[PDB]
DNA sequence: AAGAGTATGGGTG
DNA sequence: CCCATACTCTT
DNA sequence: CCAGAAATTGGCACGAAAATTGCAATAAATACAA
DNA sequence: TTGTATTTATTGCAATTTTCGTGCCAATTTCTGG
């Protein structure tokens, strides 16, 4: 379902493969729409806990002032209006996987609230006098600079040494361009079947024309197009002039 | 005479056509007792 | 149709028809095979290390101290999934060759005959397709509802019949059965509870074969499949060797 | 136990389509059309359906008509039909030319029978050019012939309901009590409940406390759910008293808040109480939501009923004279001079209730 | 102002107390019949008085 | 509804009603044979939906013939003799008929 | 350690 | 009443 | 006999009243520990 | 002597929808004088 013919990409296959017995967390960085989630998934599909739970959270999305709560949960009577005890995202996720997206959103003050967690893997809930112990294994995503982000002043640098045990950068689209026509076809066929449209390739020109655009959203902006352009299909072949948007 | 139902039907049809020759089948209850001990948790069949 | 039964029942015919193919099979008394089905003592499926055969018969004090001695050096169960786990493990071609040359070897005249009778029904076993395990039910069949109908009377009511009963009866049992497992209840009432499912399923197959006999309300028991079979009442007697005829009179 | 095998009416046609010359095409047709009969006796799909339900393109319609021409003269005769005229047809075609009014009546049900549903009598004896003893001869004639030849064989046994509420008269006192052969109860298992002590597991305590807690608040709801059942049925019965000893016509007009106030509680309550819940009378079956009617007003300052104004409308409708019907100005009229003061368009809603045609519609020849 | 937080706080709280056992009213006795059924099957020490 | 013993049955001839009385019960003395009808009943079938060959039907035919259908009592096949006495048994709270 | 005798349970009518 | 099986006394 | 006139019927409307349904957890009496 | 944890005792309020009676009027049926 997925394609990987750059020699980056099979670069990056093979370090998936060899750290599939680790558990260390890891850190993917890139730009928008090179495949940050499809490199989170297939490392979690490959480790020893495909059958754990693979929590996916947007740390962006959890307000301020109940972020503790929703992190780590609350006892019985911790504040008003805490009728009974609940758990957070650390007991859920506990023995699978769990996935911060764009952890380079995250302000100054929240990111102190998880120093120890991710490190020691045991924190109080809200409330709670008893220490609860978690076997959670942390991927983070981010398409910032973390390593510019930490000399300049606006990343912790306490927290990108516990994230960044292992590090993977996945290169633009407009560098992989042995992914363009291979990710052109796939999308192509994919979205022809799902609309009943009768196009079944690109021509001679078009080819060249995919191979020269400098894909600024990469494989998103890449599978766009292909889903304009196979919706507003007339004929067999997709020809230059339907992708005039392009240039 | 007594359970084959198909078997009387076409009997009498015969009768009274005036073809006195009977086409035998299966009695019911014979069905019967096979559902009975396969209820039982026996495999019982008829074979060929 | 079929009922999926909660946990594993015996089947009642290959018990109580004497000689009893389970114990034969197993080379148990029916006293020690009775007492485990209906959950009153232990047997051992796995001797371990310890000085514990593979079939001896523990009470609850015994099982009790013997947790405490040993711990996990070994496995003790009660009910039908302990006879079914040991005909599961039993291999046949084995034990035929050992009791041959026990026979072969050792002269008597009552225990040659009790060493021919095992041989005989072990080669009867292998011989068939059948296995022994097969003696312990875990699927139920379902007779088909025009052989059982509902009684019409004046007035709507349609009263019941002694099979429907006796399959509300199990039906219930393993329902309840199923609820205290998914629940984790204390193993006191699930053992209680799977005695009585037993019970329901020997009933519903041979109605007072096995002790006391489920009645109705006028203290009459209830007919079975088996009284629907045998006796002078039955299929064979009333319906096949003989039956009514069409084109037919009497008169003085 | 076993039953008897019952002959239906299909039985019966499928018992003469095997005794009849048919072919095997012939045969298989008969089948579908014999399968697409109704208990009336009336052909219920189209010739169409058939056709196609045969499954084969060398057949025509013409061989279906045939068939279903065949058919038709079998015992019950007119069984099958397409619709009544087919069904009267076909009964006509098998009387004697001797019949005195058989013309009249053959012409009369081909040509002109909605003039005799709409009971013209006018623009009917106009276009067949006759007079009024020969068309009501003829109509007579028509009237006399079976309109459901089906139900010469009738299978199938009526529907009961067990009544939750017994009503009765006691020395003189109508007297009201639950039916005990189906009221609901529960009880608590005293060999699972004599295990709950401390000298167990707590686990096991836990569990036999909170399960005895729950079967003790169910007992409870149930033995609520009852009483109020009984105190809601006492007083409805002792509100509507005269509907008992009298019927209808004597039933007075009430509202959820009247037994509302007169057991103290909330409308809700009885609202939900007296939902599907029947009640068992010298009378008969009724629901307990039967006693609660709308009214309309009463001179002298009462109220009336609309069941007791619908069962006296139905009174006098079924005592009129069959040349001249009432209409609903009449019906009004009728009612006015007994304190009923109701309106035309009331009136015309509580027939049309009844499923009773309008005046026009009900009048006769005789 | 609007805002989501947790805070210690002394409130007057309303009193909700019905829709308890309310339900069982309305039913017909079929289907109070099925729903004590289904109570007896979920409940150990729930008994039902037998004929047999 | 309730069933009502009367001699108005729709779909039986006059001819089969004249051993009848006013409450649709046989004389005392008639000489009855197999298949003649001593108490005459009728049992209600009536639905809220009409159709219009329904409503044709009952245009034409009345009413009474679509809502009740024979439900009475006849005499068994190969029995005959004299009516010489009929009771009847009607439950307190119900109207009595002229028979009783 | 086997072998003959007695008590118990199943089946039939 | 008659037969098969488990338990008990004896050579 | 005919055509105008009068009577009948039911569909739609309108305001009001009655019936139905969503809500889901508390309050008080009682027995026991300092 | 009291303050507190436990066990019975709680079967209504408030929207929302549905049903009620009765008027307006066009289409339809029936009646009557020249
Ligand atoms: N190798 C590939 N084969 C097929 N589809 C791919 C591939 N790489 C990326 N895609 C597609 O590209 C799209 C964008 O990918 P993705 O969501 O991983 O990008 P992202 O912006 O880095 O992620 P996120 O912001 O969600 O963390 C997806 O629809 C995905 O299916």
């Amino acid at each position: 379902e997925y394609v990987f013919e750059s020699p980056k990409m099979k670069e990056i296959l093979e370090k998936i493969k060899k750290i599939s017995c680790a558990e260390c967390p890891v850190l993917i960085t890139g730009e928008s729409g090179v495949g940050k989630e499809v490199v989170a998934r297939l490392i979690h599909k490959l480790s020893d806990r495909s059958k754990e739970p693979f929590v996916a959270l947007n740390v962006a999305s959890i307000p301020r002032d109940i972020f503790e709560a929703e992190l780590f949960g609350y006892e019985k009577g911790a504040f008003t209006g805490a009728v009974s005890s609940k758990e957070g995202f650390f007991e859920l996720a506990d023995g699978g996987t769990l996935f911060l997206d764009e952890i380079g959103e995250l302000s100054l003050e929240a990111q102190a609230k998880l120093l120890r967690v991710i490190e020691s893997g045991k924190f109080y809930r809200l409330g709670g006098r008893k220490e609860i112990e978690v076997n959670v294994r942390i991927l983070a995503a981010t398409n910032r600079n973390i390593k510019e982000l930490v000399k300049e002043g606006k990343f912790r640098e306490d927290l990108y040494y516990r994230l960044g045990v292992i590090e993977i950068e996945i290169p633009p689209l407009r560098e992989r361009k042995e992914d363009i026509i291979p990710l052109a076809n796939h999308f192509l066929k994919k979205f022809s079947r799902k609309y009943a449209k009768e196009v079944e390739g690109f021509t001679k020109s078009a080819q060249e024309l995919l191979l020269s655009y400098p894909w600024y959203g990469n494989v998103r902006e890449l599978k766009n197009v292909i889903e304009r352009a196979v919706l507003f299909s007339e004929g067999k072949f997709i020809d230059r002039g339907e992708l005039s948007c392009l240039v | 005479k007594s359970d084959d139902v198909n078997g009387r039907t076409k009997m009498y049809k015969n009768i009274v056509d005036g073809n006195h020759q009977m086409e035998p089948g299966m009695p019911e209850s014979f069905n019967v007792l096979l559902k009975e001990i396969r209820s039982l948790g026996i495999n019982i069949e008829l074979e060929d | 149709g079929h009922i999926e039964l909660a946990s594993p029942t015996a089947h009642i015919w290959f018990l109580k028809s004497l000689p009893s193919r389970i114990g034969l099979l197993l080379d148990m008394p029916l006293r020690d095979i009775e007492r485990v089905l209906y959950f009153e003592s232990y047997v051992v499926i796995e001797g371990g290390m310890t000085n514990l055969e593979r079939q001896q018969i523990l009470t609850e004090e015994q099982y009790l101290d013997a947790l405490e001695e040993f711990g996990d050096e070994f496995d003790a169960k009660m009910g039908a999934e302990a006879i079914q786990a040991l005909l599961k493990s039993m291999d046949l071609e084995q034990e035929c060759e050992q009791l041959r040359e026990e026979l072969n070897e050792t002269n008597s005249e009552t225990k040659r005959k009790k060493l021919t009778k095992r041989i005989k029904l072990l080669e009867a076993f292998v011989q068939s397709g059948n296995k022994p395990e097969w003696m312990i039910l875990t699927v139920l069949p379902v007779l088909p509802p025009d052989l059982r109908p509902l009684v019409p009377l004046d007035g709507g009511r349609f009263a019941t019949s002694d099979l429907n009963d006796l399959y509300r009866r199990v039906i219930n049992r393993n329902n309840r059965l199923k609820r205290l497992l998914d629940l984790a209840a204390p193993d006191i009432i699930v053992r209680n509870e799977k005695r009585m499912l037993q019970e329901a399923v020997d009933a519903l197959l041979d109605n007072g074969r096995r002790g006391r006999a489920i009645t109705g309300s006028n203290k009459r028991p209830l007919k079975s499949l088996a009284d629907m079979i045998k006796g002078k009442q039955g299929r064979f007697r009333q319906n096949l060797l003989g039956k009514r005829v069409d084109y037919s009179g009497r008169s003085v | 136990y076993q039953g008897e095998t019952t002959q239906t009416l299909q039985d019966y046609l499928m018992w003469q389509v095997e005794l009849t010359p048919f072919s095997d095409t012939d045969r298989a047709i008969a089948t579908s059309i014999v399968d697409a009969v109704d208990e009336t006796g009336y052909l219920t799909v189209p010739l169409e359906d058939i056709l196609e339900s045969i499954g084969d393109e060398e057949i025509d319609i013409d061989e279906v008509e045939a068939v279903l021409k065949r058919i038709q003269r079998f015992d019950p005769v007119g069984v099958a039909a397409k619709d009544l005229r087919d069904c009267l047809l076909i009964q006509l075609s098998q009387f004697d030319k001797t019949t005195p009014w058989l013309e009249e009546a053959r012409l009369i049900i081909s040509d002109h029978l909605d003039l005799l549903a709409n009971h013209d009598f006018r623009t009917l004896m106009r276009v067949t050019r006759l007079k009024e003893d020969v068309l009501k001869e003829a109509v007579n004639l028509i009237q006399s012939l079976d309109p459901r030849p089906g139900q010469s064989i009738q299978t199938g046994e009526p529907e009961y309901v067990i009544p939750d509420v017994l009503v009765r008269k006691h020395n003189g006192h109508w007297t009201v009590e639950l039916n005990s052969d189906s009221i609901p109860r529960l009880q608590i298992n005293q060999h699972y409940a004599s295990m709950c002590n401390n000298a167990r597991n707590d686990g096991d305590s836990q569990f036999i406390r909170s399960n005895l807690q729950d079967a003790k608040w169910l007992i409870k709801s149930l033995e609520s759910r009852n009483d109020t059942l009984l105190r809601v049925s006492r007083c409805i019965v002792e509100q509507q008293q005269a509907f008992f000893e009298q019927g209808e016509e004597y039933m007075k007009p009430m509202v959820l808040a009247d037994i509302a106030q007169a057991v103290e509680m909330h409308e809700s309550t009885i609202s939900r109480v007296t939902t599907q819940k029947y009640l068992h009378s010298p009378r008969g079956i009724f629901e307990l939501k039967y006693f609660f009617s709308s009214h309309v007003n009463t001179e002298g300052g009462g109220e009336a009923s609309s069941t007791a104004i619908r069962a006296l409308v139905k009174k006098l409708i079924a005592a009129e004279n069959p040349a001249k019907p009432l209409s609903d100005s009449k019906l009004t009229s009728l009612l006015s001079e007994q304190g009923i003061m109701v309106a035309r368009r009331t009136v015309a809603k509580y027939r049309e209730s009844l499923s009773i045609p309008p005046s026009n519609q009900r009048k006769q020849l005789v | 102002k609007q805002g989501l937080q947790l805070r210690l706080s002394q409130q007057l709280a309303m009193t909700p107390q019905l829709q308890q056992a309310i339900r069982l009213l309305q039913l017909s006795t079929l289907e109070l019949q099925q729903e004590l059924q289904q109570a007896l099957e979920s409940n150990p020490l729930l008994e039902q008085i037998d004929t047999h | 509804g309730p069933e009502e013993i009367t001699a108005d049955i729709p779909n039986v001839g006059e001819a089969a009603l004249s051993k009848l009385d006013e409450s649709g019960i046989v004389y005392i003395g008639a000489e009855v044979t197999g298949g003649d009808i001593l108490v005459g009943k009728v049992t209600p079938k009536g639905e809220t939906q009409l159709t219009p060959e329904e409503k044709l039907l009952r245009a034409i035919f009345g009413e009474k013939a679509s809502d009740v259908k024979d439900s009475s009592l006849r005499v068994p096949n190969g029995v005959s003799g004299t009516v010489i006495d009929v009771q009847v048994f009607t439950r307190d709270g119900v109207e009595k008929d002229k028979r009783a």
